């Protein structure tokens, strides 16, 4: 019944920046308020309880303030490892301790060009009748990147899928895999397999390729 | 130490029933509320309700009040969450966790279980094939990339580690992608010094519990 | 549980103390109190003594009760027993008859430690129970520093988390009869959310017993306190 809403829902700031997340309640909840941090693929971890009480093990750059219906999570100097989404939670009511919708915190860093690799299909996979050609863009920033596939200079369309990792907790970069999927028969009909990467970190597009 | 260990990832058909479990240990079971939280992948935490093991006092939020049943087994200090009739929209991760408290202060949630991924669909489970992404022979005194292609599995999730966990630095395991076939695929990669290619063993450890598939692929030049 | 025994058997000094509790607050001079359990029943009796000797120590013993003047009140009667102290409580279910729930502490009795014969120094840790409406699962911990003539403590693990409060530092004092007593604040998120009062019991101050009144979002809640050693 008590509604918690956070703002913003998403933010981006440079390492060492002061980051402020606000949490609001639909009614006064005194100081019965928690802050949680959740990183990719992990359960959340409590940072603060009772609005301003720092949990042990948590760095002091995290601090909480406010009361009644308005609360704030402050990160005094945003660190790379602080990439996560942050949740408030009211613990005022008779149990039923509802959460805010969460705020994703990302790090702003300088542009970084990807290093590129291409992987032909393994002989093993070829035996099963399909060919997966993988192109990897490693540790780049920002996330926006363009990949195009060519087979004998024929531009591919509709037969590749992309995946991007969450921002790295150490260097704050992204990585991206582009997988070109072809029948074994189509794959054996061509020679030159090329991945061409376009990214702000690159003055001119980068191509990796192989023959087979 | 205090632990909450939940049961494995689940695949069920719509309309079927399901009981997932949460094994509590390292503390007095009957002194703490057990809490259940739902989380759709890429979305927020959702308080489902709680139950007190001491007398099985169960509380439900309006959105889950009839669809789920909390229960507890004190002799095994295990909490249970049970659906009688699953829907596709029940597909999500579910956490149990302890409700903790320092006397004189508002409580919080934690420790947490590792979470249980529930997938509701009529499609049947399939174990993955694992293929080497062998390092280039024309590698640069520089860096080299290698990895494993984990292809054609259902449902989520698969886990990947390298050298049984000894290798974590430079590892990128990509989020699975749903292929047009309706099966999942994913690659895990790592960049290493190219001078180590000749002398260092690299093994990706793939695990797909739902199909009881566990693979250790040595990736060579 | 020996509940029936407590209702039918006479006092026996060989039983584990606290051997007897004198009902006073539990039943006013003009009223009668009937307690029933395990097939037995007995009426009291302002000034009458309850055979706590038959009950288990460090547990809540429970009876059905009716309070008459004509029935005024009925519900469950709770007794928590220690060796040199004991207390009673009323979980009200029925008043004039209509259904109505209330919780209240009755008698807090035993061998009061004299404020003038307290240990002169050293610290004592008391461990025991905090019990409220529908919840006898609370853990009480309390520490008295006898050099400083001060005590403080905490309530843990009651189902209702805002009852799990800090029992703030307080002075030991003499009451009118020179009994050693401690009255202090209840703290929750550093705000005062009520008060607690403890008496020290036993010739060597082996025990504390008393109660707390705790302000909650849904109103004031009364808690019984009892700990030992
Ligand atoms: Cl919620």
């Amino acid at each position: 019944d008590i509604v918690m809403t956070q703002s913003p829902s998403s933010l981006s700031a440079s390492v060492g920046d002061r980051v402020t997340i606000t949490c609001r309640a639909s009614q006064s909840i005194s100081v019965s308020l928690n802050w949680y941090q959740q990183k990719p693929g992990k359960a959340p971890k409590v940072l603060i309880y009772a609005a301003s009480r720092l949990q042990s093990g948590i760095p002091s750059r995290f601090s909480g303030s406010g009361s009644g219906s308005h609360f704030t999570l402050t990160i005094s100097s945003l660190q790379p490892e602080d990439f996560a989404t942050y949740y408030c939670q009211e613990t005022y009511s008779d149990l039923m301790y509802t959460f805010g919708q969460g705020t994703k915190v990302e790090i702003k860093r300088t542009v970084a060009a990807p290093s590129v690799f291409i992987f032909p299909p393994s002989d093993e996979q070829l035996k099963s009748g399909t060919a997966s050609v993988v192109c990897l863009l490693n540790n780049f920033y920002p996330r926006e990147a363009k990949v195009q596939w060519k087979v004998d200079n024929a531009l591919q369309s509709g037969n590749s899928q992309e995946s991007v990792t969450e921002q790295d907790s150490k260097d704050s970069t992204y990585s991206l895999s582009s997988t070109l999927t072809l029948s074994k028969a189509d794959y054996e009909k061509h020679k030159v397999y090329a991945c061409e990467v376009t990214h702000q970190g690159l003055s001119s597009p980068v191509t990796k390729s192989f023959n087979r | 130490e205090v632990q909450l260990v939940q049961s494995g990832a689940e695949l069920k058909k719509p309309g079927e029933s399901l009981k997932i479990s949460c094994k509590a240990s390292g503390y007095t079971f009957t002194n703490y509320w057990v809490v259940w939280v739902r989380q759709m992948p890429g979305e927020g935490l959702e308080w489902m309700g709680s139950i007190h093991p001491r007398d099985s006092d169960a509380r439900y939020s309006l959105s889950f009040e009839g669809r789920v049943t909390f229960s507890v087994d004190k002799s095994t200090t295990t909490a249970y969450l049970q659906w009688s009739s699953l829907k596709v929209s029940d597909s999500a991760i579910y956490y149990c966790a302890r409700l903790s408290q320092v006397s004189g202060w508002s409580p919080w949630v934690g420790p947490w279980g590792q979470g249980t991924l529930v997938t509701v669909s009529s499609a049947s489970t399939k174990g993955p094939s694992v293929f080497p992404l062998a390092p280039s022979s024309k590698s640069t005194g520089g860096t080299a990339a290698l990895g494993c292609l984990v292809k054609d599995y259902f449902p989520e999730p698969v886990t990947v580690s390298w050298n049984s966990g000894a290798l974590t630095s430079g590892v990128h395991t990509f989020p699975a992608v749903l292929q047009s076939s309706g099966l999942y695929s994913l690659s895990s990669v790592v960049t290493v010094p190219s001078s180590s290619l000749g002398t260092q063993t690299y093994i990706c450890n793939v695990n797909h519990k739902p199909s009881n598939t566990k693979v250790d692929k040595k990736v060579e030049p | 549980a020996g509940l029936a025994d407590a209702l039918t058997a006479p006092l026996d000094h060989k039983d584990k103390g606290l051997q007897s509790l004198t009902l006073d607050q539990s039943v006013r001079k003009n009223e009668k109190l009937k307690l029933a359990a395990q097939g037995a029943e007995k009426t009291y009796g302002n000034g009458d003594s309850l055979n706590t000797g038959k009950l288990k120590n460090d547990k809540v013993s429970r009876f059905d009760f009716i309070r008459q003047i004509i029935t005024l009140e009925s519900g469950e009667f709770q007794v928590y027993k220690q060796s040199h102290s004991a207390l009673t409580a009323f979980q009200t279910e029925q008043i004039q008859m209509v259904a109505k729930r209330q919780f209240r502490i009755g008698d807090i009795a035993g061998e009061h430690t004299s404020f003038d014969k307290l240990p002169e120094g050293g610290r004592a840790t008391y461990r025991g129970t905090a019990f409220g409406s529908d919840d006898a699962g609370g853990k009480l911990t309390y520490t008295i520093d006898f050099a400083a003539k001060q005590g403080n403590g905490k309530i843990e693990h009651l189902k209702s988390p805002e009852l799990n409060v800090d029992l703030a530092a307080a002075d030991i004092k003499p009451d009118g009869k020179r009994h050693a007593v401690i009255s202090g604040s209840v703290l929750y998120n550093q705000a005062e959310k009520g008060s607690y009062s403890l008496g020290i019991f036993g010739g060597k101050a082996q025990e504390v017993a008393g109660s707390a009144e705790v302000k909650t979002v849904n109103g004031i809640r009364h808690i019984g306190l009892a700990a030992k050693q």
